[PDB]
């Protein structure tokens, strides 16, 4: 009940977005005090609200996070030009947020113009994370490097950069020294290497260096001798003539890095050079081998020595036998990602099946987080997995053949998934696959009460299934569906669910254009977007399924930068 | 030693560095009067300032209540922090109506405004 | 094959 300054100082110890939202709703007084001391803002859907809105309400923000295209952009199911442009944000912030420090962007279109504007409006600019973004070039980054004198983090992870010129990196002045974190690893072009060594050499706080694979294996040791304090290393190319001097050097240099917790990169890795990495290995909590194309045996030899390993991302080359050795050596595993080595041929090239996942189910009592590509699976295996891991959190299991049944048994996988979902009571994330009838959906609506994100393809028999989901799924935030018999009847019968959810994606389903227009009319605070390259939707009868609807709730109303193939159903 | 005079008119003798923990005291400079702190409260302040805490804060609400205000009035930065954390940790995890229980706040939102904000917070800020 | 399947960010198909 006391002044205004004590509340503020109290607030300063409150940092979770939820907590701040809550205090903002106590009474008008608190709404005002929090407003004014809100240090960061998280905007999961850039079109959900306008910049003018964010900037007028939290005028003191130091740190901004924005997310653009829906997840399925990754699979490119969203045509180019659809939207996600960050420029309007930067333009609006550049005059209000003078003291801005941190920008984190996901799946947005980000332009060299954006990058210059940031460089030259935010003097205290410290952190730039660009995560699967597109639209910019090494020229933009040259801007950042030349101008951002206080920069600590440049993280380019999984972005598509128009790759003019490795010259941009030598634009960091000699008086620059502040770098904590360079994630370089999506760039094709090749940085100046003496510039890179000068840079790493003079930033004594460098903690995380992820290379560029145009920095060839023979050069890594020079780098590592300059940054013995490293905690995360991303190699460049991991290939070279087999020679003893070059092996010996890599290896003294790595075992020089007593602080490595995270090892990644390994393009083109040669078996003959991995063991250089071993002494580092006692200690790793994160190993990402997902671009090494090495055989299950050499993986195992490496795994055998990562007792503290908490997170593994690897190729399917690891195999059932390699994963079993996994279950045995890594009792502290939280997260396993197994990626497809050859996701575009039908025949198995690799002996990796339900069995490896079962192994790991039983052997890693702390495994909570799974992404798995294989070519076959069973109800029985899923059921043993759910039984062994009722603490699973995130379960993403992708069978490469579209409607593959249980291969022993030949049924739909409905009960296997029923089991993961009945038994794993804190499952917040599910993606499933294989032969699936309206009945999984039903299980999903009955048991999956905590579940937040659900991904599905080539599944169900009718609108009943999608109904059970939008029906039963208390905590649904993101629902994304391709190529299923789900349409007008389940969508409109659940129209009001949609206001509680960040987004529904539906492509190639049976949603008529007519249900799209009716939905837009019932629900004026959804943007219901038809995204359909065949030309204007009265071209065809309203009876006619649109190619993609994307639906998301918002306070900005309809958005200003639709291109030619996106229509909003407001009117 | 300095002596410190509660609001209650009673007298506290503390050695020289203890009193000076308070910038508010430091900058008055027979015996320092403190119109906005009780003795009860000035007592607790003095244990803290002596020690320097944990079951120290093992106190009750109206009392924390007053401890904050005095740590503010006396400018004692460490104690403001500690009693500030402590009120925070009562906010966290909690809803508006429970915060505005735990705290004796009356809700002065209309129906309509409260929904616009929730509203904003949920659709755009979490 | 089908567009966008299987869902992965690799190069061909
Ligand atoms: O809280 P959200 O906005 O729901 O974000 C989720 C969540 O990401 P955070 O690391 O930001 O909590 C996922 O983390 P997990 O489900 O693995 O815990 C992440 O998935 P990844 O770990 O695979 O990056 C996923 O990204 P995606 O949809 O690209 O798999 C992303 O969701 P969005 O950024 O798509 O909302
Ligand atoms: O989770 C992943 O990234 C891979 O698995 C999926 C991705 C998208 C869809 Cl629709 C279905 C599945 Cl099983």
């Amino acid at each position: 009940s006391f002044p205004e300054e004590v509340l503020e100082h109290v607030f300063s110890f409150i940092q979770l977005d939820k907590d701040r939202n809550s205090v903002s709703l106590v009474c008008k007084s608190w709404y005002e005090i929090e407003r004014w001391c809100r240090r960061k803002v998280f905007i999961g859907n850039c079109y959900a609200v306008s910049p003018a809105t964010v900037i007028r309400r939290f005028p003191k923000v130091r740190s901004v996070e924005l997310k653009g295209k829906p997840h399925f952009a990754d699979f490119n199911l969203v045509p180019d030009g659809w939207g996600g442009y960050v420029y309007p944000w930067i333009e609006a912030m550049s005059s209000s947020y003078t003291w801005l420090e941190e920008i984190r962007l996901k799946r947005m279109v980000v332009t060299d113009d954006c990058l210059e504007l940031i460089a030259k409006s935010f003097k205290n600019f410290k952190v730039l994370v660009l995560s699967s973004c597109e639209g910019f070039s090494t020229d933009g980054l040259a801007a950042i490097a030349a101008t951002c004198r206080n920069l600590k983090e440049l993280d380019l992870r999984e972005s598509d950069v128009d790759d003019v010129s490795g010259h941009w990196l030598s634009h960091f002045p000699d008086t620059y020294t502040s770098l904590v974190s360079l994630n370089i690893s999506c760039l094709a072009s090749e940085v100046s290497f003496s510039a890179l060594e000068r840079l790493v050499t003079r930033c004594p706080n460098l903690k995380s260096l992820k290379l560029n694979r145009a920095v060839p294996l023979e050069k890594l040791a020079t780098l590592l001798q300059r940054a013995p304090q490293l905690e995360e290393l991303g190699t460049g190319g991991y290939t070279a003539e087999v020679r003893p001097d070059v092996y010996s050097g890599l290896s003294v240099a790595l075992s020089g890095c007593k602080e490595l917790r995270c090892l990644s990169g390994f393009w083109d890795a040669v078996p003959a050079y991995l063991p250089a990495v071993y002494s580092v290995c006692s200690r790793l909590t994160t190993l990402n081998l997902s671009y090494a194309t090495v055989q299950s045996y050499d993986l195992v030899k490496l795994l055998c020595q990562c007792p503290k390993l908490q997170r593994l991302w690897v190729l399917d080359y690891i195999e059932d036998a390699g994963l079993e050795v996994l279950a045995s050596t890594c009792k502290d595993l939280r997260e396993l990602r197994v990626f497809p080595s050859e996701p575009f041929v039908m025949e198995p090239n690799v002996a990796l099946t339900e069995q490896g996942l079962v192994s790991v189910s039983m052997g890693c009592p702390k495994l909570e987080s799974v992404l798995y590509f294989c070519r076959q699976m069973t109800n029985a295996a899923l059921i043993t997995i759910a039984r062994n891991r009722p603490n699973m959190t995130r379960f993403r299991l992708c069978i490469i053949e579209p409607k593959a049944p249980d291969y022993l048994t030949l049924e739909p996988l409905d009960i296997g998934f029923g089991a993961i979902v009945e038994h794993c009571k804190d499952l917040r994330r599910l993606s499933l696959s294989g032969l699936l009838t309206d009945k999984v959906f039903e299980y999903i609506g009955t048991y999956a009460k905590k579940m937040e994100m659900l991904s599905v393809a080539f599944a169900g028999d009718s609108d009943l299934g999608m109904h059970h989901v939008l029906s039963g799924c208390d905590s649904l935030r993101k629902l994304e569906i391709r190529d299923c018999p789900f349409g007008d009847k389940a969508l409109l019968a659940n129209a009001s669910k949609l206001e509680t959810m960040r987004s529904l994606w539906m492509s190639s389903c049976s949603v008529s254009f007519g249900a799209c227009k009716l939905l837009g009319q019932k629900m004026p605070k959804l943007n219901v977007e038809v995204i359909d390259e065949r030309g204007a939707p009265d071209s065809r009868p309203e009876s006619c399924p649109v190619e993609r609807v994307f639906i998301y709730r918002t306070v900005a109303g309809p958005r200003f930068d639709m291109p030619g193939f996106v229509w909003n159903m407001d009117q | 030693k300095i002596v410190l005079k509660s609001s209650d008119g009673e007298s506290f003798e503390v050695e020289e560095a203890v009193a000076l923990e308070s910038q508010t005291i430091a900058h008055m400079v027979n015996g320092v009067p403190l119109p906005n702190v009780t003795s009860k409260i000035l007592a607790k302040v003095i244990e803290y300032c002596k020690r320097h805490d944990a079951d120290f804060m093992k106190i009750d609400q109206a009392t924390l209540f007053e401890l904050i205000l005095a740590a503010n009035y006396l400018n004692i930065k460490n104690l403001l922090d500690l009693t500030c954390q402590t009120v925070a940790d009562m906010i966290k995890g909690k809803t508006p109506e429970e915060i505005r229980t735990t705290f004796n706040i009356k809700n002065d939102f209309t129906p309509e405004e409260e929904e616009e904000v929730r509203r904003e917070n949920q659709w755009a800020f979490e | 094959q089908v567009v966008g399947w299987p869902p992965v960010r690799n190069y061909r198909k």
